[PDB]
C-alpha cells in the first residue's frame, strides 16, 4: 500500500540566492548584511555520501555576480572624472616615476579657466614633447571612487534561504570533485573574506596537514590548478613615500582628489618574504606535485605573458593598489631574506569591464599591510617535447580569473533543496 | 576619530579670531561639539557648545554678544567666531567631541574622549 | 558652583596607591563626576567613564569613588608615566571643571 | 537535516522531526529584491505541497493512509527490505520513475472514486 | 480584544470570541517594495501559526488536547494559582525560556509518536 | 497536562512598517495611500498597563525616513538647474532685497549663448562691484520643484498590519515616559498632518485640558522641550508683493521658472498674531515652567542659532518659504497687534542634506496663509555661575530637527506584535 509520508529527509541539488550575513561605512555594510547568528550548528549527517565538484559550484557564480553589483552600486554615485580628458603639460618629479602635470579645468565653477596641476604615477599616463593624457579617459568612463566608504573585505557569511540547505563536506584532503563521506549540514558558511587579488591568493583558509593541490583536469593544461598551502608565510609590504592631499574642484559638488606633494625623496613600494619560508613552501608545492607528476621535475619560469595585473602580482593595500614584481619568487626546480619592488596604480580596470573604469584617490603615506599568503594560482606549460627533453614540468602563476578566488574557498560547500514528500509499500485501508 | 585644529594666533585687545577645528572618523552629524579653553593658572573654562544638527547653541553668560559658533555640514567643519577680543582671553582653545551621542538621555555630556592639540589665542598690546 | 576643590598637588613613590579627590557638592543630583587626565603639550584624556567606569584603552590602576559629597580618584600602585594634571568634571546645570590636580611622582 | 542516513524505518521519526516549516524562518534595492522573490517562492512551494496533499485527501498527516495498493513493478522488494535496510535518499531514487504514476493514482483512488 | 487584563480562565473563555483571524483585507517604486513586503511578511507569519499548530496534531480548534505532561521545572505552582490569579500577559513571561523545549515535545507525542500509532493500527 | 491555547490576548514590543492610510500633485497629501477608514473605532483594554517612552518611539523614525523618501522620490525626475551657475551682473531690483541679474546661458543649444535675467531675492545669492553667484551653487545639486506636484499635508493616519496593533495612552498629564494606565487599542492612528516647521508647531493637535511640558529629562539642558497648548493661535501671513512669472528655456525640453516682473509697490511678507492672545499664551506656559522649577523666575529669548532656518521661523505656505523674525514674540520675564516682518527665499537646503538643493518656483507673487500655532520648541538656559544671580532661568526658541515635529504628536502611540500561541498546565489528558 502506497501510504504517504511527509516531511521525508531527502534532497536533490538545487540553486537559489544566498544572502550575506556578517559579525559588525563600509562596502557589506551591515544595512545591507543580517548580524551572522552565533554558533550555528553544524549537524553532521552519518551514513550519507554526497558528490561534491568545485567547479560546478553555482555559489561561486554567484559570488561573483553579486560582488560585482554590489561594487557598482558603490561607486554608481561618485564623480566622474572626464572634465580631467585633456591634453595635459607634464614633465616629472625610480627616476620619472611620478610627475608633475598640469591642465586647463573650465568646469569647477562652470564659467572660468583655471591652471591646476595634480602628481600622477606614469603608469596612468599616456605619452602623446611634454605632452601627455590621461590613460584609457577616452575609451571609459572614469569615476573616483568615494573617500566615504571603505571597500575592506570582512568574511561574509553565506546563508540559505529557507526550503535549501548547505551541505559541507569535511573530508581530509578532499580533492576538487567526486564522493565525500564526512558531510554535515549548515545554514551559512564559515566567512570568507572577499579578497581581491591574482597570481598569490591572500587571507584565506589553510589546508589541514599537508599541501593539497586542487584542479578539475591535471593532464589539461589549459586549467588553473589550485594549491592550498597548510600553512601561511606573512608577507610585509608597504608604500614607504609620504605626500600631501590636494582637492581640485572640476563640477558642482564635484571634486577630484589627488596628490598635492612628495614629501621627502622618492621610494617605491616594496615587500618583505621571509627567504626560508617562501622555500619550504617551495620544497612541499614541489613534493606534492613530483607525486601527481610521474616523478618528473618541478620547475617555476616566472610568466609567460598577459595583462600587466595578471604578469605581476596584484593586491589592494588600504586604497593603494599595487603591481608587485615576482620574478625572484618563481625561477627554480628540484628533482627530488627577500624584497620585491612594487608598482602603483590610479587607474584600475575594475573587473574586466569595457568602458569603465574606477579612480583610486591616494592616500598620506607610510602604509603597511601584513597579508597572509594562503595559496598560490598555477598553471602547466607541457609544452611539445615528448621524444627528447620531456623530463622538466613547468609552472607559471596564473589568474584574472576571480571565480578562482572563490572556488578555493567554496569548494567544501554544495546547495540542495528540501523534498519532504515521498511514499513508500506497507499496509493500510 | 580625530579632531584638528587651526593654528595659533596674535592679536591685539579690541579685536576678532577665527578658529576652526575639522573632525574626522565620526560623522558630524550624530554628536554635539563643545568648546573649552585653557588659561594657565584657572583650569579649564568651558564656553560653550553647538548642537551640529540643528545648530542650535548654548554658551556661558560671559561670552553672550560675543561669541558665534557655527558648522558648514558640507565639510564636516565647526568654526568659533570670537570679537571683542581682551588679553583676558588668552588661551588655548580647543574641540573636543561633546558627550557619548545626540540620541541619549545625558548624551550632550559625560564623554570628550576625541580633543585636538588645542590653538593658542594670544591676545596683547 | 566652581566647587571642585582639588588639591593643586599630590605626590608619592613608584607602587604607592593614591588618592586625588575635588569633593564638589553638586555630584548627586546628576549623580555625576568624570575625570581627566592632562600631560604638558596635550588635551585631557578621559580617565573615568561618568563615575567610575573605565575607558577602553585606560589602566586598571584607575578607579573611582562616589559618595554624598564625595568625587575621587583613585590611582593603585602608582607609575612614573603617571605624572599628569587631573582634573574633575562635573554638570550643575552646566559643565563644571576643577583647577587640577599636579601629580608628581617620587 | 538529521538522520538522513538510516533506515526508513528508523527515519519513521526522523520524518516527523524535519517536517517544520524549513521553508520559513526569521532572518531577523536588487538585495532586497532577490531576497523577496525568494520567500514568496518558498511560500509557494509550501502551498504547493499542502495543496497536493490536500488533493490527495492528506490533511494534517504525517504519515496518511493510502487507498492504493503497492504496485510491484515500482521496485517491490519486501517491506523488510526498505523499512530496514534502505535510506529515504536511496529508496526514493529507485521510485523516481513512477511518481507522475503515484500521483494520479492518490487522488482517484483516495478522493475522485 | 480587550480581556488581556483578565486572568487566564476569564478570558479563555472568550477565545472562541475574539478569534477574529483578521486575515481577509478591505481595499480589496520604493514605497510599492515596502508595501509587498509587509503583505508578504503577513501572509508568512499566518502560515507559520498553521503549520506549527498541524505539526502538533491540532485541527484548528483553539483549545487542543495533549499527550505531553506538565512537570515543575517548568512550574510548579498551583492550576488556581495560575488560572485565576494571572493573566496570560504575566503567564507568558513566566514560562518563555521552555517554549522551544515544550513545542518540541507538543509534536513528539501527539503528533509524532501517534501517527506511528495510527499506522500500526492500519498494519493490523 | 500540558495544552494549547491560540487566540491568547499576549503581546511584546515589536516594531513593523505601518501603512499609509489616507482621508479620500498631493504627495503629502496623500496621492499615493489608501483611505481605509471604516470608521475604526477604539477598544479600551480594561487594567492592563503599559510602559511608552515618546524618545524611543520608532513610529517616529518611520516618519522621518518615509517622509524624506517620498519627497526624493516625487522631485527626483525635475529639472536640473546646472546651467544657471554662472557668474551673475546684478543690480538693486529695503535697500536691494530684489536682485536684478542678468546672465549667459549656453545650455539649450549647444552652439550658442543667450542673455537671460530673473528677479530674486538677495538671500538667495553670493556678492562677488556688480559680480555675484548663487549661494547654493557649489557643494550641491539644485533641482526645481516640477510645477505639477505640491505639498500640501493633509492628516495621515498610520495603521499597523494584521497581526499587530497599535497601543495609545488616554491618560492625562502623561509626560511622555513611565506607564500609562489607561490604554485603548486602535488599528490606526488618528491623522497627523505632516506639516513642517521650526521654531513654533503649526496645524498638529491640542492638549485636552491645560498647556503640557514634555522633555526626556529636565536637567539635562540640551534637550528640547516640547509644548503643547490646549488651545490655537491663528496666524495671518501674507505676501501682498504681486508678480509675474518667466519661463526659460534652460535645458532640452526643460523649463524654468523664476520671476519676471514685480507688479505695483515693494511689499514684504509679514504675519499678524494677536498681541494678547500671545502674551496671555506665554504667561501659561511660564506658569507650568514655574511649576517644574520651582519658582525660580521665567524669562524668553531670541534664539541666537546662526543658521537662518533656526534663528527665524522656518514657515511653509504652499511655495512660498518664509523666514519669520520672531524677536517681537520671545521677550519676556513671569517672576509673578504684533506684526512680523518675514524673509523669503527659493533655495531649501531641505532635510539639511548637502546635494538635496530645491528651488521653489514663482507663485505669481501674491499669495495669503492662515496657519494654527499648536506648539512650541525650547530651550534650556541657565547654569553660568550658578553662585550668583541665578534666580532666573532663560528659555528660547529651538528647532531643526525634524524628528520633533513628528514626536510631539505621535508620542502617544506604541507598536506591538500580537503572540496568540501559547500552553498552560491543566489535568486533560
Ligand atoms: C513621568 O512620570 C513617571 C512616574 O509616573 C516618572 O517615572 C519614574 O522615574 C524615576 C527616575 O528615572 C525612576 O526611578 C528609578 O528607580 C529605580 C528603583 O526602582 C525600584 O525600587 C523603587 C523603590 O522605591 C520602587 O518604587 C520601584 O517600583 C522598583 O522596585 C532605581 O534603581 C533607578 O536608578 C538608580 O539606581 C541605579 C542602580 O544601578 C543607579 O545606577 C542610578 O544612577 C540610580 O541611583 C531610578 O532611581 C522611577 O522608577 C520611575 N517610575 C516608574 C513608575 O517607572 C518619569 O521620570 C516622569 N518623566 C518625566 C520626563 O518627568
Ligand atoms: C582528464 O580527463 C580524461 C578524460 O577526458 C581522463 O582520461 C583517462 O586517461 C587515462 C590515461 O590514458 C586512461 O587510462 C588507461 O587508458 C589506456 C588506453 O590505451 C587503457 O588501455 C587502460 O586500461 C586505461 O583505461 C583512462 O581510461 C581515461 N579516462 C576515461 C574515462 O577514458 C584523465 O585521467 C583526466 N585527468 C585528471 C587529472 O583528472
Ligand atoms: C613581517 O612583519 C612582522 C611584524 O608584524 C615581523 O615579525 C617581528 O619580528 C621581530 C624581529 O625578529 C620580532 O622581535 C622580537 O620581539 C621579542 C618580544 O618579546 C624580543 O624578545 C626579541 O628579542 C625580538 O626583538 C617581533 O616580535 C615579530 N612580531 C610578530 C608579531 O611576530 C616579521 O619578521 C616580518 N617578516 C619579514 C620577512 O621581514
Ligand atoms: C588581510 O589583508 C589586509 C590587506 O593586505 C591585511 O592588512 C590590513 O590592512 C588594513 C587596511 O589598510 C589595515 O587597517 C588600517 O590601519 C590604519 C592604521 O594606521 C588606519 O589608519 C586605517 O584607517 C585602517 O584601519 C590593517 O591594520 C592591516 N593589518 C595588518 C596586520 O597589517 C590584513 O592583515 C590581512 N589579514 C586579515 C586577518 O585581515
Ligand atoms: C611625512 O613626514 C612628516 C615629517 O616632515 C610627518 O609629520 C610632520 O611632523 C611635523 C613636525 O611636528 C609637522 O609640522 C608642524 O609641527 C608643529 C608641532 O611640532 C605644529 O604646531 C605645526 O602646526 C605643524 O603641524 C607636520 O605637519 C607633519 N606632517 C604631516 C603631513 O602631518 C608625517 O606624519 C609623514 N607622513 C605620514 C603619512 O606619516
Ligand atoms: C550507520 O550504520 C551503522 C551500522 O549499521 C549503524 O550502527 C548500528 O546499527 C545497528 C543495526 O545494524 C543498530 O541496531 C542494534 O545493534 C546492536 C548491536 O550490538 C544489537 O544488539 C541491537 O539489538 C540492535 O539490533 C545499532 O543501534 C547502531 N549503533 C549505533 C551506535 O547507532 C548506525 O546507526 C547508522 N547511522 C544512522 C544515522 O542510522
Ligand atoms: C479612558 O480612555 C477612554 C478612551 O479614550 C475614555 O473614553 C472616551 O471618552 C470620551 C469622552 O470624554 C468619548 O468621546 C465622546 O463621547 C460622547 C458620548 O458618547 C459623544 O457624544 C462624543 O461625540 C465623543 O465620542 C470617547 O468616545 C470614549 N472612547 C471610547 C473608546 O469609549 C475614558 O473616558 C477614559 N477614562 C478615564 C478615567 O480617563
Ligand atoms: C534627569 O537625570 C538626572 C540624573 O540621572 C535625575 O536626577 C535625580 O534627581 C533626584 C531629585 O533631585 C535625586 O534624588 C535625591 O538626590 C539627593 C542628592 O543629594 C539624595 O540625598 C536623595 O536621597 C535622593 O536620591 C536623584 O538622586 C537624581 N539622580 C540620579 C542617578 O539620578 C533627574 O531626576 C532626571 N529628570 C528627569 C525628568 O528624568
Ligand atoms: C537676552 O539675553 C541677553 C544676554 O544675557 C540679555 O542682555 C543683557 O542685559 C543686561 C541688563 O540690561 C546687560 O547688563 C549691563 O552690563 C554692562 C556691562 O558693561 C553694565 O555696564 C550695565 O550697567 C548693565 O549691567 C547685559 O550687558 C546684556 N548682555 C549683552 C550681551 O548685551 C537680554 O536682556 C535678555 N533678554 C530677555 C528678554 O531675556
Ligand atoms: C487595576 O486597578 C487598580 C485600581 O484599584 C486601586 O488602585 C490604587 C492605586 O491608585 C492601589 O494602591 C493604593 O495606593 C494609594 C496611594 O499610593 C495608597 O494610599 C493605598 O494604601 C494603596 O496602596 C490599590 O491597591 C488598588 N486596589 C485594589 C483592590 O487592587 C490598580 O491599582 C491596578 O494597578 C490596576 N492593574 C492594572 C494591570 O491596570
Ligand atoms: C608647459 O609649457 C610651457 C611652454 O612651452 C613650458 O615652459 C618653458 O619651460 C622651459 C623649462 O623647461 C623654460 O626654459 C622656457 O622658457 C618656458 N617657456 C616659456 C614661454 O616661458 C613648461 O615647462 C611646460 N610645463 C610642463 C609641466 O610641461
Ligand atoms: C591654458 O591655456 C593657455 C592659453 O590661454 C595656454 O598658453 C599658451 O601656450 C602656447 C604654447 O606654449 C603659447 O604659444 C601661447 O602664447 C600661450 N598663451 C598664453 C595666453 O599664455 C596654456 O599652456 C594652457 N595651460 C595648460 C596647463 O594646459
Ligand atoms: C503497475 O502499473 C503498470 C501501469 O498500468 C502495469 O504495467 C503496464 O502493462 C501494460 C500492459 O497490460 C503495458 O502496455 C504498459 O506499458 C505497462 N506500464 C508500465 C509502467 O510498466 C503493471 O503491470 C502494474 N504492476 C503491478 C504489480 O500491479
Ligand atoms: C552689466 O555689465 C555692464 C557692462 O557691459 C555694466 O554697465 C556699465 O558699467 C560701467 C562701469 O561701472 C559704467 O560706467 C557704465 O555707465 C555702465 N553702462 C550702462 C548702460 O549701465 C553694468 O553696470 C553691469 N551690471 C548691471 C547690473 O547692469
Ligand atoms: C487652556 O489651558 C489654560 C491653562 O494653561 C486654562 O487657563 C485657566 O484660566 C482661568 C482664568 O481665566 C484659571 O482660573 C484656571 O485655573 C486656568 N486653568 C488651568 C488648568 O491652568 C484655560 O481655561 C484652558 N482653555 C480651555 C478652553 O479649557
Ligand atoms: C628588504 O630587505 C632589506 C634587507 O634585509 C630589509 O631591511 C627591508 O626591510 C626588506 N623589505 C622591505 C619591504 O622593506
Ligand atoms: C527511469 O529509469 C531509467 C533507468 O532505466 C533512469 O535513467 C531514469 O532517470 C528513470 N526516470 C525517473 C523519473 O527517475
Ligand atoms: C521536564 O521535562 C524535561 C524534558 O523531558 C526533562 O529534561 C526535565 O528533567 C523534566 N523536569 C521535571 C521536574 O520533571
Ligand atoms: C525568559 O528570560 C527572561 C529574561 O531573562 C525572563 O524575564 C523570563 O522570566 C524567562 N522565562 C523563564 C521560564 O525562565
Ligand atoms: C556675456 O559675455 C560677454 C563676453 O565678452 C560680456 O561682454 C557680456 O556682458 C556677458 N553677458 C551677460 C548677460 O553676462
Ligand atoms: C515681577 O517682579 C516685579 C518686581 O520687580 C513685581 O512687581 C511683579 O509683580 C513680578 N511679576 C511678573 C509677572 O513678572
Amino acid at each position: 500500500w502506497v501510504t504517504v509520508y511527509y516531511g521525508v529527509p531527502v534532497w536533490k541539488e538545487a540553486t537559489t540566492t544566498l544572502f550575506c550575513a556578517s559579525d559588525a561605512r563600509n562596502v557589506w555594510a551591515t544595512h545591507c548584511c543580517v548580524p551572522t547568528d552565533p554558533n550555528p550548528q553544524e549537524v553532521v549527517l552519518e551514513n550519507v555520501t554526497e558528490n561534491f565538484n568545485m567547479w560546478k559550484n553555482d555559489m561561486v557564480e554567484q559570488m561573483h555576480e553579486d560582488i560585482i553589483s554590489l561594487w557598482d552600486q558603490s561607486l554608481k554615485p561618485c564623480v566622474k572624472l572626464t572634465p580631467l580628458c585633456v591634453t595635459l603639460n607634464c614633465t616629472d618629479y625610480e627616476r620619472g616615476e611620478i610627475k608633475n602635470c598640469s591642465f586647463n579645468i573650465t568646469t569647477s565653477i562652470r564659467d572660468k579657466v583655471q591652471k591646476e596641476y595634480a602628481l600622477f604615477y606614469k603608469l596612468d599616463i599616456v605619452p602623446i614633447n611634454n605632452s601627455y593624457r590621461l590613460i584609457n579617459c577616452n575609451t571609459s568612463v572614469i569615476k573616483q571612487a568615494c573617500p566615504k566608504v571603505s571597500f575592506e573585505p570582512i568574511p561574509i557569511h553565506y546563508c540559505a534561504p529557507a526550503g535549501f540547505a548547505i551541505l559541507k563536506c569535511n573530508d581530509k584532503k578532499f580533492n576538487g570533485t567526486g564522493p565525500c563521506t564526512n558531510v554535515s549540514t549548515v545554514q551559512c558558511t564559515h566567512g570568507i573574506r572577499p579578497v581581491v587579488s591574482t597570481q598569490l591568493l591572500l587571507n584565506g583558509s589553510l589546508a589541514e596537514k599537508e599541501v593539497v593541490i586542487r584542479s578539475q583536469n591535471f593532464t589539461n593544461n589549459a586549467k588553473v590548478i589550485i594549491v592550498q598551502l597548510n600553512e601561511s608565510v606573512v608577507i610585509n609590504c608597504t608604500r614607504p613615500n609620504n605626500n600631501t592631499r590636494k582637492s581640485i574642484h572640476i563640477a558642482p559638488g564635484r571634486w577630484f582628489y589627488t596628490t598635492g606633494a612628495i614629501i621627502g625623496d622618492i621610494r617605491q613600494a616594496h615587500c618583505n618574504i621571509s627567504r626560508v619560508k617562501w622555500n619550504n613552501t617551495l620544497k612541499q608545492i614541489a613534493t606534492k606535485l613530483r607525486e601527481q607528476f610521474k616523478n618528473k621535475t618541478i620547475a617555476f619560469n616566472q610568466s609567460s605573458g598577459g595583462d600587466p595585473e595578471i604578469v605581476m602580482h596584484s593586491f589592494n593595500c588600504g586604497g593603494e593598489f599595487f603591481y608587485c614584481n615576482t620574478t625572484q619568487l618563481f625561477n627554480s626546480t628540484w628533482n627530488d631574506h627577500i624584497t620585491l619592488p612594487c608598482r602603483i596604480k590610479q587607474i584600475i580596470n575594475m573587473w574586466q569591464k569595457v568602458g569603465k573604469a574606477m579612480y583610486a584617490p591616494p592616500i598620506r603615506g607610510q602604509i603597511r599591510c601584513s597579508s597572509n599568503i594562503t595559496g598560490l594560482l598555477l598553471t602547466r606549460d607541457g609544452g611539445s617535447n615528448e621524444n627528447k627533453t620531456s623530463e622538466t614540468e613547468t609552472f607559471r602563476p596564473a589568474g584574472g580569473d576571480m571565480r578562482d578566488n572563490w572556488r578555493s574557498e567554496l569548494y567544501k560547500y554544495k546547495v540542495v533543496k528540501i523534498e519532504p514528500l515521498g511514499v513508500a509499500p506497507t499496509k493500510c485501508k | 576619530v580625530q579632531l584638528l585644529e587651526s593654528g595659533a594666533e596674535v592679536k591685539k585687545p579690541g579685536a576678532s579670531v577665527r578658529v576652526s577645528c575639522e573632525a574626522s572618523g565620526y560623522t558630524f552629524t550624530k554628536y554635539f561639539i563643545h568648546w573649552v579653553r585653557q588659561a594657565p593658572g584657572h583650569g579649564l573654562e568651558w564656553i560653550g557648545w553647538i548642537n551640529t544638527l540643528t545648530s542650535g547653541v548654548n554658551y556661558a553668560r560671559n561670552f553672550q554678544g560675543r561669541l558665534t559658533l557655527t558648522r558648514d555640514l558640507s565639510t564636516e567643519t565647526v568654526y568659533m567666531d570670537l570679537r571683542n577680543l581682551k588679553s583676558d582671553d588668552t588661551a588655548v582653545y580647543y574641540c573636543a567631541r561633546g558627550g557619548r551621542g545626540y540620541d541619549e538621555p545625558w548624551g550632550a555630556y559625560t564623554w570628550l574622549d576625541p580633543w585636538g592639540q588645542g590653538s593658542l589665542v594670544t591676545v596683547s598690546s | 558652583s566652581y566647587e571642585l576643590t582639588q588639591p593643586a598637588s599630590v605626590s608619592g613613590s613608584p607602587g604607592q596607591s593614591i588618592t586625588i579627590s575635588c569633593t564638589g557638592s553638586s555630584i548627586g543630583s546628576y549623580d555625576l563626576v568624570s575625570w581627566y587626565q592632562q600631560y604638558p603639550g596635550k588635551a585631557p584624556k578621559v580617565i573615568i567613564f561618568e563615575v567610575s567606569k573605565r575607558p577602553s584603552g585606560v589602566s586598571h590602576r584607575f578607579s573611582g569613588s562616589k559618595s554624598g559629597n564625595t568625587a575621587a580618584l583613585t590611582i593603585s600602585g602608582l607609575q612614573v608615566e603617571d605624572e599628569a594634571i587631573y582634573h574633575c568634571y562635573s554638570y550643575d546645570d552646566m559643565i563644571i571643571f576643577g583647577g587640577g590636580t599636579r601629580l608628581t611622582v617620587l | 537535516l538529521g538522520a538522513a542516513g538510516s533506515t526508513m524505518g528508523a527515519a519513521s521519526m526522523t520524518l516527523t522531526v524535519q517536517a517544520r516549516q524549513l521553508l520559513s524562518g526569521i532572518v531577523q534595492t536588487v538585495w532586497g529584491i532577490k531576497q523577496l522573490q525568494a520567500r514568496v517562492l518558498a511560500v509557494e512551494r509550501y502551498l504547493r505541497d499542502q495543496q497536493l496533499l490536500g488533493i490527495w485527501g492528506c490533511s494534517g498527516k504525517l504519515i496518511c493512509c493510502t487507498a492504493v495498493p503497492w504496485n510491484n513493478s515500482w521496485s517491490n522488494r519486501s517491506l523488510d527490505m526498505i523499512w530496514n535496510n534502505m535510506t529515504w535518499i536511496e529508496w526514493e531514487r529507485e521510485i523516481d520513475n513512477y511518481t507522475g504514476l503515484i500521483y494520479n493514482l492518490l487522488e482517484e483512488s483516495q478522493n475522485q472514486q
